[PDB]
This record gives C-alpha cells, structure tokens and sequence, in this order.
C-alpha cells in the first residue's frame, strides 16, 4: 500500500518532466577533457571535470551523422527524454544534456567504482548473498521503471556502476522506451536477449524479467546461463527450453532462476496477476529488507578503493581521439528535441 | 568445466549492444 503511494507521487513528478524535458542545460566549454572511461555502440564516455565547481562527470558522446547511418535517431531521443524525467536512487543521474553542430552530450554523474563487469570477471564470481544485494536493487529499480511505463531493454553487469557507498546505479538508457502495449525492436544484448525478442514476436515488460535472470545466474555463477563464440549460437540455446544450473547454486536460487529463465509468459515471475511480489516473496529474498536496501540503510558487501573523485584506476585505457566540431551544423532537424 | 570453456570462449570481454 505504501509502494503504491510512493509510486503515484513517483509517477506524478516523472510525467510533469516527460511532458516539458530540460533542454541545452550547459556547453562543451564548461568542461576540462580529461581520460576516456570506454567507447562502445554506445559512442563514447569521457571522464570531464566541470570548471565552475570542480565536480567530475562522464560524458556520453554521440556523433549525429553516426546515429543517424545506425538508425538510432528515436532511441537517442527516447534515452534523453527518459532520463531527464526519472529519479530513483538506483538510477545514473543525468546533470546536463546538450548539443552543437557535431555531437549530443549528455553529462552524466561520475561513479569511480567502475563497472560491475570488472569487479565480476577479476573476482570471478559473487557469493549468493553478495549477487542477491544487486539483485535487490534491480527488483526495486525495474519495479520504480515499470510503473513509469518504461521498458529498460539493456541489462547487463556493463551497465551497473558500483558507487561509493558499494551499491548500483543503473546507466545506458539507450534502448530504454516508453510504451504501454507491446514492442517490436530488435534491441538488447545477446546474452541477455528473453526468447520472445529472438523470435521476432511483439513483447512488454516481462523481458526485463528475464533479463533479471541472467544477470542473477551471471553474478552467482562468474558465467551467463547461454553463452557460445558467436550471436546466432547464443540464440539457439536461449530458445531451446533448457539451462544448466552450477552445482553451488541453493534450491531457492535455482527455483528463483526457474521461473525468470521461463521461456513461457503466462508462467513468467514479474508477468503473473501478483506482478513484483512474486519475485519479492520468493524463498531466495527470505533475507531482504526492501525498505532497508532503499533507504540504503544494508551495510553493502564490497566498496571499492576510494582513490579521489577523478581517479581512473577502475577502468581500462582507450585510445584518445578529438572532439571534433563542425563549423556547419548536421541533422538539424533530426535532434530539434534533443 | 564451464567456467574453462567460458574462459576461453570469444565472449569475456565488454559486450556490445546490438540493433
Ligand atoms: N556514469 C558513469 N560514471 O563512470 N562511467 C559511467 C558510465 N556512464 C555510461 C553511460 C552509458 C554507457 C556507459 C557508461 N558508463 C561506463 C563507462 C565505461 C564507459
């Protein structure tokens, strides 16, 4: 009853920012360049410091002639609009968002923690009750996103910053989507890809489930559910029906797993009339305190080194290229609402 | 194992989106 109120107060600020988005809330010349934190389909994310108040930030990167060869002018608009709007504490923040002749920026709060994917594969593997921490924090933010109408699409340890305080927040809205029926895009990580997408067939919500499911496995195995050297491989096993499951892994974890991997939607945990509560009721979250992981109150299971608020040292070293800026302005018209 | 044939599978590093 109190998760209902809290939402409909959530739902009533996300939409009054939905309606009217922040546009152009700072320049490129605000900003020192500092080091490339990656580079990826996602453009480029660049360590910035902003001279005014000495904060650092990273900045997404997008080249709008390259957007627009890879037909992801929608996509690009819908991550902006998207993550003006929300505000849950699971989430990346987006600070500023702008664009020049050349490229759209999006400046985003800075976590040094780095990704969960570099802690996962030097660590190799996470202990149940570690792996259920993050879980936790996962139910919560897809449960905050679902209620917005919002499809996340894009789940995966690359995309969950580990934070001072040792928990996540959720980055790359790229595929995020707003929609009340169902949706049809190819879209989303092999890996991590729920069957009905694969099969071309029109979907909801209930992928973001499943996807739930192979980070679980992911992070409590030190390997994905459905893995080979090639996509198409990936894809024949994740529609064959079948999962494997570590000889580690509890009773409750492999019940849990069950029903997120189930290839069939009436029979999907986070798709039946009970909604949420069936994964938040089930015997493997027995220990969670949802009020306690939100409030941030759970004394996290890892915090990584702090080394200073512009340290790099959690990521890996890219090859340095310009920020190039025309002197004639590209795909006007395309990005008039970015 | 699996972790050995993940280890040595393609797929270890970053993984890219796709579209
Ligand atoms: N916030 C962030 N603070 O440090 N890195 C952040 C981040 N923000 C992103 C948004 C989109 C895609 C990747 C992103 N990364 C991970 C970097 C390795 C590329």
């Amino acid at each position: 009853e109190s998760v209902k109120e809290f939402l409909a107060k959530a739902k009533e600020d996300f939409l009054k920012k939905w309606e009217n988005p922040a546009q152009n809330t700072a320049h490129l010349d605000q900003f020192e360049r500092i080091k490339t934190l990656g580079t990826g389909s996602y453009g480029r994310v660049m360590l910035v410091k902003h001279m005014e108040t000495g904060n650092h930030y990273a900045m997404k990167i997008l080249d709008k002639q390259k957007v627009v060869k890879l037909k992801q002018i929608e996509h690009t608009l819908n991550e902006k609009r998207i993550l003006q709007a929300v505000n849950f504490p699971f989430l990346v923040k987006l600070e500023f968002s702008f664009k020049d002749n050349s490229n759209l920026y999006m400046v985003l709060e800075y976590l040094p923690g780095g990704e969960m994917f570099s802690h996962l594969r030097r660590i190799g593997r996470f202990s149940e009750p570690h792996a259920r921490f993050y879980a936790a924090q996962i139910v919560l933010t897809f449960e905050y996103l679902h209620s917005l109408d919002l499809i996340y699409r894009d789940l995966k340890p690359e995309n969950l910053m580990i934070d001072q305080q040792g928990y996540i927040k959720v980055t790359d809205f790229g595929f995020a989507k707003r929609v009340k029926g169902r949706t049809w895009t190819l879209c989303g990580t092999p890996e991590y890809l729920a069957p009905e997408i694969i099969l071309s067939k029109g979907y909801n919500k209930a992928v973001d489930w499943w996807a739930l499911g192979v980070l679980i496995y992911e992070m409590a195995a030190g390997y994905p559910p459905f893995f080979a050297d090639q996509p198409i491989q990936i894809y024949e096993k994740i529609v064959s029906g079948k999962v494997r499951f570590p000889s580690h892994f509890s009773s409750d974890l492999k019940d849990l797993l069950r029903n997120l991997l189930q290839v069939d939607l009436t029979k999907r945990f986070g798709n039946l009339k009970n909604g949420v509560n069936d994964i938040k009721n089930h015997k493997w979250f027995a220990t969670t305190d949802w009020i306690a992981i939100y409030q941030r109150k759970v004394e996290a299971p890892f915090i990584p080194k702090f080394k200073g608020p512009g340290d790099t040292s959690n990521f890996d070293d890219y090859e340095e290229e310009e920020i190039r800026v025309s002197i004639n302005e590209k795909c006007g018209k395309e990005f008039s609402e970015f | 194992t699996t972790y050995a044939d993940f280890i040595a599978s393609g797929r270890t590093g970053r993984r890219n989106a796709i579209h």
